[PDB]
């Protein structure tokens, strides 16, 4: 056992980003990084059993049957003891100078079991494979099905024990006649490669330094990053290979290896590290040469956090107010009523109305299954506004709205917004102040509760007489048609008017050839208070808040969404009881359904400061406004070195100041009279020489004070020495002048750029 | 860019020279020679009511007379620095102290000055029986301990009263100087445009944090004010449009903000410049100016 | 992107996803739609500079052939201990059903399971020409496109 | 292009509104070096 | 090769040569004005 963990001061792990090189900057990155300090997976090889003369049954460890999960990719350290002596792990007495050893890897989505060895760890499809061979100085790549052999121990047996692989570099690695297939040998006797789609090779040169290897995996392929490109001497991982594997890589296998060498040239084999990949946000220092020479996990404790709110390495002596980079994965909290279900029930079965008479369903305090409906029809158009298609079968609502009415879809231009024609005229004019959605669709013939009209028919007309010719009337958005009582006595021709005196309407029909097709506009209305038209569901115990109490949970109650930290309060009375507000609108409180009444918060609430203290490289903790019961108990906003010393409870503990809950802190009884770092209330802090932060006090002395003697005159203090004290002193009196090229720094010499500048 | 690592420079450099203004101002403590008074009346003279009342018990008084009258006529939110998480869940929504607890759902930080009533009770304390030597001589090294009624009327000989007025009417000014500290404590209302200013101030502080939280209820003519709404009704090309809104209401306000605090904070610091010469020669001397 | 730089520019990668698929049902890849085709067959990935092609193959190529039924997944879940647990899609990614799928729908509505998931298939006929469709998706960099 | 012109011409109003500040800052600072030189340098201050 | 804030400021050709980028508009120029002879003169500053 020999632990090595990530060290983010020399950028361990970390994959240069794709792109262009830096130089002399510090930025922050999203990505996948390894977590620092993380020890990783430490794999360890040996030598076979070997004898003067033969080589005798390969020894290795349990490493076949382990299935470890990829999830984001790995980074591999690779040959960290090279040159140095070590053991030879078949005969830990015998030492040796230490090797490198490259691992190989078999990747897969899927896993089964060794019949009838009935022992675990078998990828059963298509199946990549990562193979070094030639001593060291060729790397193979190929994904192909494996199918397990019948020999002796071939993997298709009763009687075999794992695999491993061999090579016998008495023979292989002669020097000059290195056999580049020796290892695919020797994996070929295990397996028959059947259906290879790929197979790539890649060369290596043969020294033993230190090196980093990693795998990753997104919608272009696998990606495979290595140190060894475009110098060996760094910390770097550049990009030198995409594999075409495109389904997802559940599971992988590290495949053990024991060199056969002979028994009187037993070598040793430097162990490798695996350090899984995380989606971690890091601060990136790329030197004059372009390559990352430092990094900063800024998650990890509180001096990262202010590091990377900063965004410097070099952060100047002071008390600093910092931002929170941790995930903390969340839960739910899903509370809605029960009720009935919403009757659509007036939509599939009759005569669809004409458009002009079109039919009106309001629904309230209801569940809704807009699947159910949906799948009764054809749809050939589905256009909505300020809500999506996909959210309005999922949201909870105060009100629901469909007009429906029968409509021919090769008119499918005259409904929309601003069209021409007398469709929005006179018939139906769409109101786009709610969210709405509009659906057209075809009625096919299996659904026979639907009968067909004979005649599609609209309005062409709609006027009063007037003086001076025609007064037309238009539609209102959402709004009926006036000549609607005019209409009611039927259109049995085209053009066929129609008049009351006062106002006069023509119609035009024309017949129905084909499907039935209707027209849907859904309109809906989002408020606060308890949205009660909700869709259906199926229950779940789980959704609830009386386990999760202090932690970040994702919400969903009533049709309220978001996210926040529940506590237990005892509060608010009246009858608004569901959802308590604050002046700017804020969710400062909840009514559960039990009869808790629950504090609401943010995700990030409470403050945090760092007290830094740069010539001892010193740092502390500081919850303003909090008393120190609430920090333990809310120990999950914070960075991960935070949590683990409030749950341990093991330090100099939490300590109630005048200023809040202080971490890393200890009761002095000295006074000071300069500070360098005030924490406020005549407060300041004793940076350790001690270990650990004190809490001093400022108090400011007083000259002696010189009392009046009771005599005729007075007493008067006159000097007897002096020196010249200096008082250094700078007066500002210019500044540096600029003029700006105003059209090169905005435009930058385009036309069309300075055409658009001309309406400013 | 990187917004966000500007915005937290800016207002830490604000608050750290607003630090280094009030330790100059208060490093007259150090240096300053004083006399001892007498507790109530010295002379014929009655400081009562600038004077700090002494007590049995240990709970050492920090305010006078007339500051414990003139901070009883201020309304300013009480900020709980030390556990002031935990009082506003106690409470529910009191919509006084509304932007003391909109600091925990807006994300600010209201910060504890520099120093305690106490340290600031000492200040004064030293600005009364400041010795300050005698009012014939010339030079700022010796320091000559006469009274504070021989004082007075060393300021009244240096304006044209000749000795013999002061020696006849001793009684009368030491009463009409008497009735003068007594009118002090009836010129805390709203017609006196001096003290209309203190209020004035905690206005101007409070204004400042209620237009910090206001611009988060704001839609900016997106859908709604809130990102976990535009999430779950839009897709994932029209999220970006509608938190583009929302981006870029917000950055306006964090600008206004703390291009705001820099001109109050450089003209606080001219501000306490001119309360340090206003004391050297108001206070600790005689004008000659008018 | 327009249509007209995609044949103009320099990229440092080009996807080009490819099906066949009836385009009286192109209001079911729109962004944002409703139906079962985003849920458990493919969604688009809109994060990178994209376009989405639906083509007709006419009669005179000859080196495409045509299937008999088009067909797509309804249903992909697993079962819980209170009714199903569906599984959506991620943009760009394969249905997690997708070994359970292999084993062909003869008839509309034919499930399969491996006992913790469960699928669900629609088929229907293809008349006319042969319909296809294509998503690309572009990748500028910088360094050498 | 509307989005690179607003993000633009936002930076240039707020550079031309800070010159003015540190301009009239200096302008009031190289008065008071004024009153500094004629009173301590070329004569003696009566005043603490 | 770039700058500090991603700019195109220099170039590796194909042949063997570098050279510099610089943008279209590069060099400062200033115009003297007098007015009452209505003259003028230029100033290309920073500029051998
Ligand atoms: C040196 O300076 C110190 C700070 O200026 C002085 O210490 C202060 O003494 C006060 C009382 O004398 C304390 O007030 C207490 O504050 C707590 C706050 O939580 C109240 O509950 C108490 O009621 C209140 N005490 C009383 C009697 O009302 C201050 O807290 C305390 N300051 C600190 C930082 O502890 C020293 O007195 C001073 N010493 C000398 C010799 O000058
Ligand atoms: C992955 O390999 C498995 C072998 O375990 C294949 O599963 C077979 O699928 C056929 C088709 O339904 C069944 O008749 C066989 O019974 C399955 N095998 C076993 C052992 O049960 C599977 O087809 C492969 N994956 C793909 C995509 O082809
Ligand atoms: C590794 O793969 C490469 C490419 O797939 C192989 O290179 C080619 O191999 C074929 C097959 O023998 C030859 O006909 C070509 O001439 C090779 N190309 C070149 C440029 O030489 C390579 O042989 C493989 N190496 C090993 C050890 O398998
Ligand atoms: C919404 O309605 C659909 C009907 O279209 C429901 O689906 C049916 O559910 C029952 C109960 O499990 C099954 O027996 C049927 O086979 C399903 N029908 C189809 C066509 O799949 C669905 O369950 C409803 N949604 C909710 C949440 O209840
Ligand atoms: C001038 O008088 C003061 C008295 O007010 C002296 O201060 C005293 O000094 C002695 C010796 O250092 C101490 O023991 C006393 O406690 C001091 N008293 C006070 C009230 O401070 C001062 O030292 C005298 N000056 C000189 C030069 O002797
Ligand atoms: C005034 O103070 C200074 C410094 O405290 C005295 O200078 C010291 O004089 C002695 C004897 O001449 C020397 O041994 C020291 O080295 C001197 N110190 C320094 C810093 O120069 C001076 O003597 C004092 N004057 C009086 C009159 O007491
Ligand atoms: C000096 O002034 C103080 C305050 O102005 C006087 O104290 C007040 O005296 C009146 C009348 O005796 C009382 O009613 C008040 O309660 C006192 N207030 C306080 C705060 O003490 C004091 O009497 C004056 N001294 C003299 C000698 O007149
Ligand atoms: C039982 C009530 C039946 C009422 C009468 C049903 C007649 C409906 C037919 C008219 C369809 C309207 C067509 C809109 C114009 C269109 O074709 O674009
Ligand atoms: C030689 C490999 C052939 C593989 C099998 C080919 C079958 C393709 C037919 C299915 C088309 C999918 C249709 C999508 C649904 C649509 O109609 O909208
Ligand atoms: C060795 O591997 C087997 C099979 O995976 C596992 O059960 C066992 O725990 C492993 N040994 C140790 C010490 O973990
Ligand atoms: C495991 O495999 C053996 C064959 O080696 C077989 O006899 C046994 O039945 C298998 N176990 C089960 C549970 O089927
Ligand atoms: C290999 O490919 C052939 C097609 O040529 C296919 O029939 C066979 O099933 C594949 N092998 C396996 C194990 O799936
Ligand atoms: C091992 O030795 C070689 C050459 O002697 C050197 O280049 C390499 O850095 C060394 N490795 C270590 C880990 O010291
Ligand atoms: C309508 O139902 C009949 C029932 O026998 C069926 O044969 C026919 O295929 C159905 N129509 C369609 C378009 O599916
Ligand atoms: C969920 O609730 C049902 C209903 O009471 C109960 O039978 C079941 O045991 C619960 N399951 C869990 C895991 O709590
Ligand atoms: C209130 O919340 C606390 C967590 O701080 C929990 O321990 C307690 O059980 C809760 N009380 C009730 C009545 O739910
Ligand atoms: C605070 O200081 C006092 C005196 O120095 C000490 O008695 C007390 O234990 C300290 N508090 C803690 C929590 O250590
Ligand atoms: C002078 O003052 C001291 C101060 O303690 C006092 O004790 C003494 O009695 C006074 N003497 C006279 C004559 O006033
Ligand atoms: C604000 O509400 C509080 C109680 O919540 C009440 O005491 C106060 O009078 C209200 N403010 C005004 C101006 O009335
Ligand atoms: C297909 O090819 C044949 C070749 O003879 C031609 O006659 C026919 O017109 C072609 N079809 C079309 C649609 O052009």
């Amino acid at each position: 056992t020999w632990p090595m963990p990530i060290d983010t001061s020399k950028a361990e792990g970390v994959i240069y980003p794709n792109g262009k090189s830096y130089s002399n900057i510090t930025l922050t990155y999203t990505g996948l990084y390894p977590k620092a300090n993380d020890l990783g997976k430490q794999y360890l090889f040996s030598d076979g059993h070997s004898a003067p003369g033969r080589l005798n049954n390969l020894f290795v460890s349990n490493y076949s049957s382990q299935v470890e999960s990829f999830d984001d990719g790995f980074v591999v350290r690779i040959g960290a003891a090279a040159n140095k002596t070590g053991t030879t792990v078949i005969s830990q007495s015998t030492f040796k100078p230490i090797k490198k050893i490259y691992p190989a890897f078999l990747l897969g989505h899927s896993v089964g079991n060794y019949t009838p060895s009935n022992r675990t760890g078998r990828y059963l499809n298509h199946t990549l494979v990562i193979l070094p061979d030639g001593c060291g100085t060729i790397l193979h790549a190929f994904y192909c099905v494996l199918h397990p052999r019948t020999q002796q121990n071939c993997a298709g047996e009763t009687n075999f024990k794992s695999l491993s692989l061999w090579d016998t570099p008495a023979s292989d690695c002669v020097s000059g006649s290195y056999n580049q297939e020796a290892t695919l040998g020797a994996f070929k006797v295990y397996f028959d490669l059947i259906n290879c789609t790929f197979r790539y090779n890649y060369t290596i040169t043969e020294d033993e330094n230190a090196e980093w290897f990693g795998i990753t995996q997104d919608t272009q392929g696998v990606h495979l990053y290595s140190s060894r490109k475009e110098n060996v001497f760094r910390n770097n991982m550049f990009h030198f290979a995409t594999l075409p594997v495109y389904q997802k890589i559940l599971y992988y296998t590290v495949i053990p290896r024991s060199i056969r060498s002979p028994f009187n040239d037993r070598k040793a084999w430097a162990a490798f590290y695996i350090y899984k990949l995380h989606p971690l946000t890091y601060l990136l220092n790329f030197d004059v040469e372009g390559y990352i020479t430092k990094a900063v996990d800024c998650g990890y404790d509180d001096l990262a956090q202010l590091q990377c709110s900063y965004e410097s390495f070099e952060v100047e002596t002071g008390v600093y107010s910092v931002s929170s980079f941790e995930a903390s994965p969340r839960g739910e909290f899903i509370e809605q009523a029960t009720t009935q279900e919403c009757d659509f029930t007036p939509m599939l079965t009759g005569t669809p109305p004409p458009i002009y008479n079109f039919k009106r369903l309001v629904f309230t305090n209801c569940n809704y299954n807009l699947t159910k409906l949906l799948s009764l029809f054809q749809v050939s158009e589905f256009s909505c506004h300020q809500v999506s298609p996909s959210s309005l079968a999922t949201g909870c609502y105060s009100s629901l709205t469909v007009d429906y009415f029968a409509y021919s879809t090769d008119m499918s231009s005259a409904l929309q917004p601003g069209a021409a024609g007398a469709i929005v005229q006179f018939n139906y004019k769409q109101d786009f102040s709610n969210p709405t959605c509009r659906v057209l669709a075809t009625v096919p013939q299996n659904l026979t509760t639907i009968t067909k009209p004979s005649n599609y028919a609209y309005l062409t007309e709609c006027y009063k007489t007037s003086a001076y010719g025609k007064n037309y009337l238009y539609n209102a958005p959402g709004a009926y048609t006036p000549c609607l009582s005019l209409a009611s006595r039927g259109f049995s021709t085209k053009y066929q008017s129609h008049s009351d005196g006062e106002l006069t309407t023509t119609g035009y029909i024309y017949p129905v050839t084909g499907n039935l097709q209707m027209a849907f506009i859904i309109s809906v209305q989002y408020g606060t208070d308890t949205n009660s038209v909700c869709p259906m569901q199926a229950l779940r115990n789980d959704t609830s808040i009386e386990d999760k109490l202090d932690v970040c949970v994702e919400y969903s109650l009533h049709g309220i969404t978001g996210r926040g930290v529940f506590h237990n309060c005892t509060s608010v009375g009246l009858r608004n009881q569901r959802f308590v507000y604050d002046t700017f609108d804020n969710l400062v409180g909840y009514h559960s359904d039990n009869g808790n009444y629950y504090c609401v918060r943010p995700c990030v609430s409470v403050p945090v400061s760092v007290i830094y203290d740069k010539a001892s490289n010193s740092h502390a903790t500081l919850f303003g406004s909090v008393a120190c019961s609430h920090v333990t108990t809310m120990m999950s906003q914070f960075s991960r070195m935070t949590k683990t010393n409030l749950l341990a409870r093991t330090t100099p503990g939490p300590l109630q100041t005048t200023v809040g809950c202080a971490m890393g802190f200890i009761n002095s009884s000295m006074v000071v009279d300069e500070c360098q770092l005030p924490l406020g209330q005549s407060l300041c802090a004793i940076p350790p020489t001690s270990d650990v932060f004190q809490i001093a006090t400022l108090n400011f002395t007083s000259p002696l004070t010189l009392a009046p003697i009771n005599s005729t005159g007075f007493v008067v203090a006159v000097p007897t020495n002096f020196t010249f004290g200096v008082t250094q002193e700078f007066i500002e009196t210019t500044i540096q002048k600029i003029t700006v090229d105003c059209k090169q720094y905005v435009c930058n010499g385009f036309k069309k750029c300075e055409d658009l500048l001309k309406e400013y | 860019g990187q917004f966000c690592s500007k915005i937290n420079q800016a207002l830490h450099g604000a608050n750290l020279r607003q630090d280094e203004s009030i330790a100059n101002l208060f490093s007259s403590i150090k240096t300053q020679n004083t006399q001892p008074l007498q507790a109530g009346l010295n002379g014929d003279f009655n400081l009562t009511m600038l004077q700090i009342p002494q007590v049995t018990t240990g709970e050492r008084k920090y305010r006078s007379t007339i500051e414990d009258l003139l901070f009883n006529k201020v309304t300013i939110a009480d900020p709980g620095y030390m556990q002031g998480y935990d009082e506003c869940m106690q409470q529910g929504p009191q919509s006084a102290r509304d932007l003391i607890c909109a600091q925990y759902v807006a994300g600010y930080k209201v910060l504890p000055p520099l120093y305690d009533p106490y340290m600031e009770a000492a200040y004064t304390s030293s600005l009364l029986g400041s010795i300050a030597g005698a009012s014939w001589t010339a030079g700022l090294s010796s320091f000559a301990a006469i009274p504070f009624a021989q004082s007075i009327f060393y300021r009244l000989n240096g304006v044209g009263i000749t000795q013999q007025v002061l020696s006849e009417n001793q009684k009368i000014i030491a009463n009409k100087f008497n009735q003068a500290l007594g009118a002090m404590q009836t010129g805390f209302t709203t017609t006196n445009l001096a003290f209309n200013k203190v209020q004035d101030a905690v206005n101007a502080n409070a204004m400042a944090l209620s237009k910090l939280a206001a611009e988060l209820s704001n839609t900016f003519g997106a859908i709604s004010s809130s990102i976990s709404d535009i999430l779950a009704r839009l897709d994932t090309v029209e999220q970006e449009a509608q938190i583009d809104r929302l981006i870029n209401g917000r950055l306006t306000s964090l600008n206004a903000f703390v291009a705001q605090q820099l001109v109050r904070t450089e003209a606080a610091a001219r501000s306490a410049q001119l309360a340090q010469d206003k004391v050297n020669e108001c206070v600790k001397s005689q004008s000659k100016r008018n």
